[PDB]
RNA sequence: ACCCUCAGAAGGGAGGCGAAAUAGAGCAUGAAAUCAGUUGGCGAUCGAGCGACAGGGCAUACAAGGUCCCUCGACGAAUGACCGACGCGCGAGCGUCCAGUAAGACUCACGGGAAGCCGAUGUUCUGUCGUACGUUUUGAAAAACGAGCCAGGGAGUGUGUCU
RNA sequence: CGCUCUAAUUGGAUGGAAGUAGGGGUGAAAACUCCUAUGGACCGAUUAGUGACGAAAAUCCUGGCCAUAGUAGCAGCGAUA
RNA sequence: UGUCCCAACGUUGGGCCCGGUGAACUGUACAUUCCAGUGCGGAGUCUGGAGACACCCAGGGGGAAGCGAAGACCCUAUGGA
């Protein structure tokens, strides 16, 4: 009568101290958005970053409030960066195969989407089976 | 001499338009031209062994 | 051509259409905007008296130009688009004719919506001065209109 | 018409600028001030040239506008609204927190602020705000 | 197809076919510019590189993010008191002790709470900074040059020889 | 980092591929990835290659489109109809 | 002898309002400005003040160093005729 998904769904990584020190770290520090220079003035100059190189450029110069300059300085910490908001290191799969020698207390699996309803449903009860979280689960009625 | 193929001539300063060659109304034959030459196209005479 | 944008339940209500017809858009907006709410006969009496000069539509944005008339309500410009309104009522009457067929009482429904839409421009050419010729085309305008039960 | 001031001043014998100054930082912080004796306000210096200044204002303008208080009323209100951002939200908010009044309309007597009195025994270089709106022309209601 | 409407082989409505007519004729898909209607936010007393970063309002079906807030407690870097006592200074005020104490960012634990609630997204308000971009130039917001807007197109390639 | 096609190894798709629209997650970033709707047939990854491989600009090119604007014109001529 | 003092009245066609038809020039963005200042010394956009409720009609053109033409003048090019 209501949907539900399928699998280990409210599943937690277990962290070390460090690791979730770390991860609520990046969470709370955050980043700049880092978009293109005056993306938001021209329609056909779109979002995606690019140094910007105008010898008289404003953002290049520093110039405080036009935007902070992609540096290394920005770089998440090494022991989290890439990780689930959850904690979670992700496992892209594309078949059942692609489950074996993933540790359901440090991974969570994340199924392409090319794959179909059919090999779907065989994953997501395998997967439940040996203990790992689905990040994108099927959600049926029951 | 694809894109070659024309007399197109640049009419040049005095008609508040850019200096590409152009027949007929229509520019031609310069790499940014629609229908105008490749610029540096795949070749024959490349060693390719 | 456009197709209703609106969601229609077929059981209380009915609908009509104009197709690329060669009028004013900018009239055609006037038009809709101020006809909508209104009953198809309030809105037939209202475009009747359009075109007999009697009561003028107001030209809230396309009203460069424009003088004041003094029947206009809560706005100073407004014209007599004749023609527009003309083929809004060859509308209304397609679309009364549809809800009476259906077993509604027409003329009472409700204009739930009605809106106009730019399908294109007929093209044309006109000769100018100097060996040179410009654009000189006319628009091409559908309009849904879908009455509704009280 | 009725105004709820939490404070009443007294400007009678008092440097202009010295109370103008007090009462917008007052109702910066959110106090409802109402100035009053405003005609018998005082400004230090030599009459002939206090005077010049303010016909020099009188005399500015042009098709924009520069339109300058005459009346001891305006003068002083318009001297506390070069001491407010009346421009922002908050500034303008203040401004219109305060009125001057010529005479006091009130039944309480206003107070006299801190450092802002004149000893007129031992001072004769100063001039009153009714001496100078009448020198400017303004009509004397007071 | 049939029916209704209409001056009507038009168009419209209803209807029939097909998995699909949002496959009905330049008829696979259907971006942007942009237009009509409309939803959210702002709006007829107020100011202009249109934002970046902080922080408030209002708005939010699911899914793909799940956090967040307050009491108290633990930890506690740099820094770092009030009060009181004593002693100096014409005075503003200072010194010694209390004391490197109380406090101190982050993080965590107990107890309580939030689900438009936390993030996020849209818009708007406040604060701080802020006169595009590219180019020419000693010096560009420039009253120096270029572009109406968007999509697509648009510039170190080959042979031979040399190093 | 991204694009094309080739090869080897290895996967996905009518139990719905690519693309597109809106939205969630990751990466300092190039960009990667998922969800929902549309779509209705193709699509990857790794490794070694290949190159007509990346645009905001050139009074750049072609196409489409908005404001201009319901504005100018539809008067002027010895033929005022 | 209205060229002038010194302008007036009138006539026809426009102009203005209404139906229909219906372009172009131009457009980095923002833009209700004014006075000063500053700045590559000639600013609607920077700074300080002043003024400023929104929209629309008609007008004559002060400003946008207005639009239209990669200055014709001058110089330079181991340019052309
Ligand atoms: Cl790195
Ligand atoms: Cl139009
Ligand atoms: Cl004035
Ligand atoms: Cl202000
Ligand atoms: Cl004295
Ligand atoms: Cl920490
Ligand atoms: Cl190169
Ligand atoms: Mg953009
Ligand atoms: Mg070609
Ligand atoms: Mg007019
Ligand atoms: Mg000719
Ligand atoms: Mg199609
Ligand atoms: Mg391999
Ligand atoms: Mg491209
Ligand atoms: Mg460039
Ligand atoms: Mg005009
Ligand atoms: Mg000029
Ligand atoms: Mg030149
Ligand atoms: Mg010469
Ligand atoms: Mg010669
Ligand atoms: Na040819
Ligand atoms: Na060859
Ligand atoms: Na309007
Ligand atoms: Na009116
Ligand atoms: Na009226
Ligand atoms: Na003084
Ligand atoms: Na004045
Ligand atoms: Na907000
Ligand atoms: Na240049
Ligand atoms: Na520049
Ligand atoms: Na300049
Ligand atoms: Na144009
Ligand atoms: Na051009
Ligand atoms: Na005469
Ligand atoms: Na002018
Ligand atoms: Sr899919
Ligand atoms: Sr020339
Ligand atoms: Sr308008
Ligand atoms: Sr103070
Ligand atoms: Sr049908
Ligand atoms: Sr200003
Ligand atoms: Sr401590
Ligand atoms: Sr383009
Ligand atoms: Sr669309
Ligand atoms: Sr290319
Ligand atoms: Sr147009
Ligand atoms: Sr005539
Ligand atoms: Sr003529
Ligand atoms: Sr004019």
């Amino acid at each position: 009568t209501e949907l539900q998904a399928r699998g280990l769904t409210e599943k937690t990584p277990d962290l070390s101290d460090e690791d979730a020190r770390l991860l609520t770290q990046r969470h709370r520090v955050g980043k700049p958005q880092f978009n293109r220079q005056d993306h938001h003035k021209k329609k056909r100059v779109s979002t995606s970053w690019r140094k910007p190189r105008g010898q008289l450029s404003k953002q290049r110069r520093g110039i405080k409030g036009k935007g902070d300059t992609v540096e290394a300085g920005f770089r998440s910490p090494t022991a989290v960066r890439g990780k689930h908001p959850s904690g979670f290191e992700e496992v892209r799969v594309h078949n059942v195969d692609d489950l074996e020698g993933v540790d359901g207390d440090t991974e969570a699996v994340r199924i392409a989407s090319k794959v179909g309803a059919r090999k779907r449903e065989r994953i997501e009860e395998e997967a439940e089976d040996a203990g790992i979280r689905v990040l994108n689960p099927t959600y049926v009625e029951v | 001499y694809a894109g070659l193929r024309t007399p197109a001539e640049s009419f040049g300063s005095g008609r508040g338009q850019a200096h590409v060659p152009k027949l007929d109304g229509r520019a031609r034959r310069v790499p940014q031209a629609v229908k105008g030459r490749s610029a540096h196209p795949p070749k024959t005479e490349k060693d390719r062994s | 051509g456009i197709s209703y944008s609106v969601e229609a339940d077929p059981d209380t209500t009915a609908k009509a259409m104009l197709r690329e017809r060669q009028m004013s858009f900018k009239h055609s907006k006037a038009i809709a905007r101020e006809i909508k709410g209104k009953t198809a006969g309030e809105a037939v009496d209202y475009l009747e008296a359009v075109i007999e000069g009697d009561q003028p539509v107001p030209f809230k944005q396309h009203n460069s130009g424009v003088g004041h008339k003094s029947k206009v309500d809560g706005w100073d410009a407004g014209r007599y688009p004749e023609k527009a309104s003309k083929a809004f009522l060859d509308l209304l009457e397609n679309a009364v004719g549809n809800a009476d067929h259906q077993g509604f009482d027409g003329e009472a429904m409700t204009i739930k919506h009605v809106a106009a839409h730019k399908v294109g421009e007929q093209q044309g050419r006109k000769p100018r001065a100097m060996g040179r010729a410009s654009a000189w085309n006319s628009p091409q305008v559908d309009v849904e209109l879908i009455l509704e039960e009280p | 018409a009725e105004f709820d001031a939490d404070v009443i001043v007294d400007a009678r014998d008092c440097i202009m600028g010295r109370v103008a100054s007090q009462v917008a930082e007052q109702a910066l912080d959110g106090e409802t001030v109402a100035v009053v004796n405003a005609e018998r306000a005082v400004i230090t210096g030599r009459e002939e040239q206090i005077v010049e200044k303010y016909e020099k204002r009188v005399d500015i303008g042009n098709d924009n506008g520069y339109f300058y208080p005459k009346r001891p009323d305006g003068i002083f209100k318009r001297t506390i609204r070069g001491m407010l951002p009346h421009k922002k939200q908050r500034g303008r908010e203040a401004f219109e927190s305060v009125r001057v009044y010529l005479g006091n309309p009130y039944d309480e007597d206003g107070e006299v602020l801190d450092g802002t009195s004149l000893d007129r025994l031992s001072n004769i270089k100063f001039v009153t705000l009714g001496e100078i709106s009448e020198t400017l022309g303004a009509n004397k209601t007071w």
